[PDB]
């Protein structure tokens, strides 16, 4: 249904009809989903736990960023020595392109299962 | 008096402060042996 | 008595205001079928 | 249908009274520049 | 040193993996929890 | 880019490694083969064998339903069945 | 020169050894009949 | 009981292959540490 | 800044900003009392979840008579 | 350069797993609550606080294992090995599920430690702690799933079990008792990880086609290195591109990953407020103006009055089954049921 | 009446779309 | 300029107008408890103590004013049912009227101190620059509130000079304000002990006089300052916050599981009463009694108190409302008017048959009767072509005892099954719904609402103090970190120590 | 007293609209 508790109904009834929750595909939606927050999370506290100081306390750090500056804004290194030693080195990205397609990789592919 | 779960209560008090001291003690010991140089 | 040296201006740029406004548009979407019961 | 009279009330003012706070804001904002 | 080279360290491993979770697919059609 | 442990690479590829643990890794994996082969497993968890789930003619759960005699509830279900 | 045992060592181990142990429990278990 | 000794053979068996084999390596390294 | 009488007369007890006793000073006490502290915590929480049970503490309402 | 800061010298060592003083809280109890369920989903029982088998030995498989909550009758004892219930008896604690709490409280003690690790690392390191501040949400989750809302209930029995299988049971548990999916909360919640996964897809997938051509193989990843101070994605060209798709995009890469933190961080703590009030059974169940209707009108039906139908029969069929201590007895007539099903 | 406060706040965040897309502040360079 | 999450820290530097915003927030919280009081009082109707109590009327601070010993309004009436009294100036009125007085005079020294700012009180004799001494303002603030904490506890809550607090008897039939004697044994670590919590308040009050000397009198060492930076009013806001959480967690338990400070007669009951059946056990102890010293039916039901039968009704639970369904309990049931008499139900052959009651997990429950052994033998079938046990079938009956309705015996089957319906929930009470058009849908009770609000405050208090604790200890890099941060100090090896330039390897 | 239950909103939004209108013309006068 296009309504928010029709969507809620269709849910109940595939379950009893289809017991969509046993099955692999729809446990791979959740990985993709669950992991997509979580690497949503993972990747925004890294680059803001990372940002180069550019202003004061009084300011938003946003304003640390200009629209089309060439430089980048946080220091990738710094977040790759912190989250490698959260948990070892080498279960953390230094290329950021592998881990951009990372980000990208992991909940379209749990959401092609679920569908 | 001196009840059961108080015994209890005991034991696990004890095997608690065991289980931290040896951990303790044994984390002291290393990091003596192998110190950083400066 | 000198004024008070600690007073600073306050900002909330447009892009803020239209997020802001969102957020409680449809917070207000959201919760309105609740207060009505 | 018999709804909560003051359900009205209640939601005028929770989306009255903190869009007319940013709106405060904004406006002062923009004639500092 | 590096005696043993690392592809067929990884194929042994890989075939050993695949060994034993065969054998739990087995077991859910045998024995307990096969519904038999 | 280290921190002076040596490279896993360069261990699992040694024969060293593989002397010592082409036996560690058998001896655990048949350890734990007799740890259940033996039943032993079922006495040290207290889980149920096959044939001790139910009295011969019960169909009950042997539910424990008291919180300071559940030990000694549990001991009379198992008693239920020797 | 590299040392043998290690923190790292210790990690490893404390968690491949049971590993191992629970393998071959849970491969025991497939032939169990009721 | 015996079906503990059966299950701890293999494990006191194997730690003492890995002892045998890998002493003289770990008495280089205790004594590097001055 | 303003002077007046009650800020003068509460002066010594906003003077030592920043004094420092050296090193460790009381810190091994502290951890005296935190530990004690605990255990004391710890037995009023089992006593509240029936782990900890006292002869003559029954934890009930049928206490209040 | 007494024993304290030589011990700090050692916990501080750079090696290939980071230990530091949190990892004295974190290491035991986390490895003990992982430990733990591996323990009992490999050997243990649900016979006597449950009525099922729930052990690989005993025929389960990774789905239907688990290590399920005590019973009722327990209450909310912390079911220590010690303690008055186990009486020091490890066997009668596994059939008493004693490795519930066991589990439950070192993975709270855990999470606990791995957040101290987060700051630890972060501080010695000159970061900023947000890594650390997104990480409350899954602790704000645990607890109030795993301890709150037992503790406002009749006993641990009404935790989730810690087992695949047994957190579907759960789900559908709050479903037909609570009508969870009515409640705005969760539905905050869904819209923060939901609306999580997509910004990850999202961003990811702009980055990797607004890239910069900096060198010349086909495999674009190689032309990344993590010194060049330059950016490796147009900025401009993604916001061009997503202005002209979507009518807005972002312009600050800063508010970009900051809004990426906020979130799943906001929606899974909008969840977990939520739970707390299911702990107390204050749901959002029902609408009023909609059961008065309903009640005087049988000519009236929404998708709402649809869905509580079907929670009424969860309730009924799976109560006998799912809650033993209360010895439900339903003879087939007082069972709803439709025509023919 | 709360058909009417419905659909007043949609048509409310419609218009919002409207002024945040074609009433934005532009993005400008550096 | 400031964004918007940030305006209030232009006051972390300023501790005059930090002294004016917390006497302005403290005008504002003690107005709302007079607001609140009055509200309350306009709105309370105290004719009917045992069925119409305050906590089924949606009273929220009422309780606590009877809780410490307020108990009389100026009307003539008292909370406990007394009539013609004179509680003389600390009515229900006068607390409330006080609090407003209090504001008002919290607002003026607001206004003062917000003008007033620059005193030389808050500058540093040395530097010249705004300071706290905020070791030892601890220990001033701790003597303090020891010396309150103790006075608490010795004089107002014994009776000394003073009040004493409510109390009652286990089955909350008869609680009135009692001066309370200490319990120093072992049993005042019994949360349903009351003289525990005068205990509690004169030894913790002598242990926070003491610290509190302690803490003006020795500084705080060098290694503990530098570690949680007490030279940064902000870690004090982290460690608070802590604090205050912490505490938050224990009211939200002690009101959910029930403690000597949060008795029945003012919260109204806990869940756990109805889940254990307390009340019907001691109902079921004082039937039994009366009739092994000779009572007939009808006179041993109709000696069970009215107030006792109606804390056995599952509309009294706290854990059987919603969160959207608002107001008082009196709203969803109704007003109780009437114990309608305790319903026994027989089938044809004459056993008695006892109704299954609802469980609190359960919106709807069917409606099954059982004998004593737990057999079924009677219900209300759903598919109706092949019931076995329906009542017309049965024969099943339903004859009351006490109440109302004593002595009455009902036969047709539909005006039994009506009374089979409503014994799922307990005894049974007339209700009047139409004074405030009761809608018939079970509300919390105040101890639902309070535990409910301090469990999610304490939650979100959590968060702030990981945020302000965060702040606290990252200060140096709150707006970034060092641009010349080198790579060797965040790769690998460089440092033997991480983080400590002079272990380079 | 059955008084009207629109005389509730409609006294609150002739206060508040035209207030708020006002301080924000005056907030944005000082800020300039
Ligand atoms: C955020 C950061 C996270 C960091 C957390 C890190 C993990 C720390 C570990 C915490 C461990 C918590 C253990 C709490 C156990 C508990 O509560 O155990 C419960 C016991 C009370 O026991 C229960 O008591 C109930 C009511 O009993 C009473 O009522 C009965 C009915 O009449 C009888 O009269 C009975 O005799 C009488 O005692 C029932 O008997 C239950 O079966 C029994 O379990 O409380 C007690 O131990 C103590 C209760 C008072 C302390 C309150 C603190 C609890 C915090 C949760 C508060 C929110 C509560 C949820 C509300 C929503
Ligand atoms: C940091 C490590 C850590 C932490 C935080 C915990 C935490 C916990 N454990 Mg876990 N545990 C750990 C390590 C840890 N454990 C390790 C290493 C093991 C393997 C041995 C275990 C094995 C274990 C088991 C088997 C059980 C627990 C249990 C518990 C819980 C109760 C603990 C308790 O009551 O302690 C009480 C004790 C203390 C708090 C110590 C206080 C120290 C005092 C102040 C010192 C006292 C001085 C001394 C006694 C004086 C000497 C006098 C003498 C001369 C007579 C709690 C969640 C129980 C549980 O989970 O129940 C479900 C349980 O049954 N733990
Ligand atoms: C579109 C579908 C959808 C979506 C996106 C969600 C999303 C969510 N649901 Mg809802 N749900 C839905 C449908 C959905 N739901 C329906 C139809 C129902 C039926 C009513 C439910 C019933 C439901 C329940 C009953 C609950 C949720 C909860 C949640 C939240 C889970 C948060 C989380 O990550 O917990 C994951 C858990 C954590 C983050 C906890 C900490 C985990 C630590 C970090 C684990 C560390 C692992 C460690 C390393 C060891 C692993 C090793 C081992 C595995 C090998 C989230 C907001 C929960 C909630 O609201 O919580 C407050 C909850 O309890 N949902
Ligand atoms: C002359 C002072 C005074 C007096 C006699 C009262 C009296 C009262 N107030 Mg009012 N109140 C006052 C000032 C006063 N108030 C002020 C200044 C405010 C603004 C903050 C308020 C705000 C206020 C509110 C919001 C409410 C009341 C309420 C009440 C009633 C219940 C009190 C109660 O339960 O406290 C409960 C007691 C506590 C919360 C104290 C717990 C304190 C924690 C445990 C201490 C923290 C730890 C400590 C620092 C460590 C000490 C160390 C130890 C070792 C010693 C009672 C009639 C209630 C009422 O019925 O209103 C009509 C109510 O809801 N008051
Ligand atoms: C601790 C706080 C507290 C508690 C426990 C109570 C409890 C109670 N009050 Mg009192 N009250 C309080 C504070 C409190 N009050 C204050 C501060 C005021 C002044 C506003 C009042 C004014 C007041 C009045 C006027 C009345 C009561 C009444 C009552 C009773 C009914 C409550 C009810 O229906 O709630 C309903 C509660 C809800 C529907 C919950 C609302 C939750 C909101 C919607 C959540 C918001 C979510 C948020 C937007 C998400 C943001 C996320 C993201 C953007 C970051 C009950 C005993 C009533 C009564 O019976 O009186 C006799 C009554 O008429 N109270
Ligand atoms: C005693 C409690 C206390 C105190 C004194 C402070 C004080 C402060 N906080 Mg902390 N904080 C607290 C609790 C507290 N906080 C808690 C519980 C949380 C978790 C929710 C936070 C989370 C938090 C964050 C995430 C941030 C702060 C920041 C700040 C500073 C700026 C706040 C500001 O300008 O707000 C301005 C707020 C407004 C203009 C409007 C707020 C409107 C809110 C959403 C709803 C209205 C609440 C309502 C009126 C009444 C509350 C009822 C009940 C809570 C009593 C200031 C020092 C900021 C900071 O560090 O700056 C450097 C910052 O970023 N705080
Ligand atoms: C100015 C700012 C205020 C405007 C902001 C917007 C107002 C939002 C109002 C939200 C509440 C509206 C609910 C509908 C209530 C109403 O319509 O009925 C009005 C209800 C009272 O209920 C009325 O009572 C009457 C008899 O007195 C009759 O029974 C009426 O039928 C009944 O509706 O009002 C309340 O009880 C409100 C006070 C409750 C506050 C305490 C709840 C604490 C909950 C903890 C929340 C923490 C969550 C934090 C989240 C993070
Ligand atoms: C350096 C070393 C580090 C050590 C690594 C240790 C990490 C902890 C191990 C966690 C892995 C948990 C997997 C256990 C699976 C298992 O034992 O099944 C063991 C069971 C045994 O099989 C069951 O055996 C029973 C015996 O009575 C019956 O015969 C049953 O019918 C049969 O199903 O096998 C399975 O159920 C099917 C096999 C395939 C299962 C794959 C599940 C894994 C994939 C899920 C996704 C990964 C999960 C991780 C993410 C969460
Ligand atoms: C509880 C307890 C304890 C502890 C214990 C422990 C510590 C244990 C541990 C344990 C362990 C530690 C275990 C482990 C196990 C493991 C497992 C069993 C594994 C499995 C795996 C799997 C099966 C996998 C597979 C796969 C797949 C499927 C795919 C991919 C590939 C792979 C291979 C991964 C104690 C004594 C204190 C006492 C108390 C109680
Ligand atoms: C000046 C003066 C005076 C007067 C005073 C006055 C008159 C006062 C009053 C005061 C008051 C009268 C106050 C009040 C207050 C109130 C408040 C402050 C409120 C608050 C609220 C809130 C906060 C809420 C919230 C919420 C909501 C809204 C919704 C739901 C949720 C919640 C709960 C969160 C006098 C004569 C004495 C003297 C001289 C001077
Ligand atoms: C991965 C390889 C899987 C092994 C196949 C197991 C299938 C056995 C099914 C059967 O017993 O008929
Ligand atoms: C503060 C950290 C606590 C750390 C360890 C606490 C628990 C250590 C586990 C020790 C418990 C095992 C011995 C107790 C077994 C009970 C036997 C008995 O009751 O006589
Ligand atoms: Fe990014």
């Amino acid at each position: 249904p296009l309504g928010i508790s029709g969507t809620f109904n269709f849910m109940i009834v595939f379950q009893a009809e289809h017991n969509i929750l046993m099955h692999p595909f729809h446990q791979l939606g959740v990985a993709g989903v669950f992991g997509g927050a979580l690497f949503c999370a993972m990747h925004g506290s890294l680059v803001t736990s990372s940002l180069i100081r550019e202003t004061t306390e009084t300011e938003s750090a946003n304003y640390g960023y200009k629209f089309g500056q060439e430089e980048e804004t946080y220091n990738i290194v710094a977040a790759h020595g912190y989250f490698g030693r959260l948990i070892f080195q080498y279960a953390s990205f230094n290329n950021s392109r592998s881990l951009h397609f990372f980000l990208a990789a992991w909940p379209v592919v749990g959401v092609w299962f679920t569908a | 008096t001196i009840t059961p779960s108080l015994k209890g209560f005991f034991i696990g008090l004890l095997s608690g402060a065991v289980v931290l001291g040896l951990t303790f003690a044994v984390l002291i010991a290393i990091s003596q042996i192998d110190k950083v140089q400066r | 008595m000198e004024p008070n040296p600690n007073r600073q201006p306050v900002e909330l740029n447009r892009t803020s205001l239209y997020l802001g406004l969102l957020l409680i548009l449809v917070l207000a979407l959201l919760f309105s079928s609740y207060f009505f019961n | 249908m018999e709804v909560n009279q003051l359900g009205l009330i209640a939601t005028a003012l929770f989306v009255l009274v903190p869009s007319v706070f940013l709106i405060i804001l904004y406006v002062q904002t923009e004639s500092q520049q | 040193g590096g005696r043993i080279p690392l592809w067929i360290v990884a194929t042994v491993a890989g075939m050993g993996v695949i060994v034993i979770v065969g054998l739990f697919f087995y077991g859910a059609y045998a024995g307990l929890g096969s519904s038999l | 880019g280290t921190t002076g442990e040596r490279p896993f690479s360069d261990i699992i590829t040694s024969v060293r490694y593989w002397v010592i643990h082409s036996i560690t890794i058998p001896a655990l994996f048949i350890a734990g083969w007799l740890f259940v082969s033996t039943g032993l497993a079922y006495d040290v968890f207290g889980t149920p064998r096959p044939d001790s789930y139910y009295a011969q003619e019960q169909r009950s759960i042997p539910l424990v339903t008291d919180r300071f005699e559940a030990k000694q509830q549990v001991e009379t279900f198992l008693e239920q069945l020797k | 020169s590299y040392p043998i045992f290690t923190v790292r060592w210790v990690a490893v181990h404390t968690l491949a050894v049971p590993t191992i142990f629970f393998l071959g429990a849970i491969a025991a278990m497939q032939f169990i009949q009721r | 009981d015996w079906r503990v000794l059966v299950v701890l053979l293999p494990v006191l068996l194997a730690a003492g292959w890995a002892v045998r084999n890998i002493l003289p390596y770990a008495v280089k390294q205790v004594q590097k540490l001055l | 800044a303003r002077r007046t009488w009650l800020g003068d007369i509460l002066r010594p007890l906003n003077s030592e900003y920043g004094k420092v006793a050296p090193g460790w000073g009381t810190t091994p006490l502290m951890a005296v009392f935190m530990g004690l502290f605990l255990v004391f915590l710890l037995i009023i929480l089992e006593i509240y979840n029936s782990t900890l049970i006292l002869d003559g503490v029954n934890v009930s309402w049928k206490a209040l008579g | 350069r007494g024993w304290f800061d030589i011990l700090d010298d050692w916990l501080k060592r750079d090696r290939f797993v980071f230990v530091g003083w949190s990892g004295i809280l974190l290491f035991p109890c986390a490895y003990l609550a992982l430990g733990g369920w591996l323990t009992g989903t490999t050997f243990v029982t649900s016979w006597y606080t449950h009525g099922l088998a729930s052990s690989y030995l005993e025929g389960c498989n990774f789905l239907t294992v688990a290590v399920s909550t005590p019973a009722n009758s327990m209450g909310h004892s912390l079911l220590l090995l010690w303690g008055p219930e186990a009486q020091g008896d490890f066997t009668r604690w596994c059939q008493l599920g004693g490795l519930w709490t066991f589990i439950a409280l070192h993975g709270a003690f855990g999470l606990i430690g791995f957040m101290l690790r987060q700051f630890e690392i972060a501080r010695l390191v000159g970061v900023r702690p947000y890594n650390a501040i997104a990480f409350s949400a899954p602790i704000a989750v645990f607890v109030s799933v795993f301890l709150i809302y037992p503790l406002g209930q009749s006993s641990w029995f009404f935790a989730p079990s810690f087992g695949v299988a047994a957190i579907f049971r759960f789900l559908l548990f709050f479903q037909g008792f609570h009508n969870w999916t009515l409640n705005p909360f969760h539905m905050m919640g869904v819209a923060g990880v939901l609306g999580g996964a997509l910004l990850c897809a999202i961003h990811g997938a702009t980055v990797e086609n607004t890239l910069f051509q900096d060198g010349e193989g086909a495999s674009t990843f190689r032309a990344f290195n993590p010194t060049q101070a330059e950016e490796t994605y147009s900025m401009v060209t993604a916001n061009r591109f997503w202005s002209q798709i979507f009518g807005i995009a972002f312009s600050n890469k800063r508010w970009l990953h900051f809004f990426m933190l906020f979130v799943p961080v906001t929606g899974l703590w909008m969840s977990a407020i939520g739970v707390v009030g299911l702990a107390l059974n204050l749901r959002s169940y029902d609408f009023i103006s909609q059961e008065i209707r309903a009640a005087e009108d049988p000519e009236f039906e929404t998708f709402y009055t649809k869905n509580l139908l079907l929670n009424e029969g969860i309730r009924a069929w799976m109560a006998p089954q799912d809650q033993p201590h209360e010895n439900f007895v339903f003879p087939e007539e007082v069972l709803p049921r439709g025509n023919a099903l | 009446m709360e058909t009417i406060t419905y659909v007043f706040i949609f048509a409310c965040i419609i218009a919002l779309f409207f002024f945040a897309i074609f009433f934005r502040e532009p993005p400008r360079i550096t | 300029g400031l964004p918007w999450y940030r305006v209030h820290t232009v006051l972390i530097n300023d501790p005059g107008r930090l002294i004016a915003a917390h006497l302005m927030h403290t005008a504002l919280v003690a107005g709302w408890a007079g607001s609140m009081a009055l509200y309350e009082l306009a709105t309370f109707d105290p004719s009917d103590p045992v069925l119409n109590p305050m906590w089924r009327q949606g009273m929220f601070v009422l309780p606590f004013m009877a809780r410490l010993g307020v108990t009389g309004s100026w009307s003539g009436w008292s909370i406990t049912g007394e009539t013609g009294i004179d509680p003389g100036f600390w009515s229900f009125e006068g607390v409330a009227l006080a609090h407003i007085v209090l504001s008002g005079l919290l607002f003026l020294a607001a206004c003062w101190h917000w003008v007033y700012w620059d005193l030389e009180l808050f500058r540093d004799p040395r530097t010249g620059e705004p300071a706290l001494d905020l070791p030892k303002m601890f220990g001033i603030h701790l003597f303090l509130a020891g010396l309150l904490c103790f006075g608490f506890g010795a004089f107002h809550l014994t009776g000394l000079f003073g009040p004493g607090m409510w109390v009652s008897d286990p089955y909350g039939l008869t609680g009135s304000v009692q001066p309370v004697a200490p319990e120093w044994g072992p049993d005042g670590f019994n949360p349903y002990n009351p003289g525990g919590v005068v205990a509690h308040h004169i030894a913790a009050g002598i242990v926070g006089i003491i610290a509190g000397l302690f803490h003006i009198l020795v500084r705080p060492p060098q290694r503990l300052y530098k570690a949680l930076r007490m030279g940064n009013i902000e870690t004090v806001l982290s460690s608070s916050i802590a604090a205050v959480f912490f505490a938050a967690f224990v009211v939200a338990g002690t009101m959910w599981y029930g403690s000597a400070t949060t008795p029945i007669e003012l919260f109204g009951p806990t869940r756990y009463q109805w889940d254990s059946s307390y009340f019907q056990q001691e109902i079921n102890r004082r039937v039994q009694a009366s009739l092994a010293s000779g009572a007939t039916l009808e006179e041993a039901w109709s000696a069970i108190p009215e107030k006792l039968a109606f804390y056995d009704y599952i509309g009294n639970n706290p854990a059987k409302g919603g969160l959207f369904r608002t107001g008082p309990m009196n709203k969803g049931d109704g007003i109780a008017q009437a114990w309608k008499g305790h319903a026994v139900f027989r089938n044809k052959e004459g056993e008695e048959l006892f109704v299954r009651r609802m469980p609190a997990f359960f919106e709807s429950f069917p409606v099954i009767l059982t004998d004593k052994n737990g057999v079924v033998k009677a219900d209300i079938p759903f598919r109706r072509a092949e019931s076995k046990y329906s009542f017309e079938q049965q024969g099943v009956t339903v004859s009351f005892y006490g109440g109302e309705l004593n002595g009455q015996t009902f036969t047709d089957p539909p005006t039994v099954k009506s009374y089979a319906r409503k014994a799922i929930f307990g005894e049974i009470f007339e209700f009047d719904t139409e004074t405030l058009n009761s809608d018939g849908i079970f509300r919390t009770s105040p101890r639902g609402w309070f535990t409910f609000a301090h469990a999610v405050f304490a939650l979100l208090f959590f968060f702030g103090h990981i945020w302000h604790g965060a702040r606290t200890l990252f200060r140096d890099v709150f707006s970034g970190i060092d641009p010349e941060l080198s790579p060797e100090q965040v790769e690998w090896g460089f440092y033997q120590k991480v983080g400590d330039v002079t272990t380079r390897r």
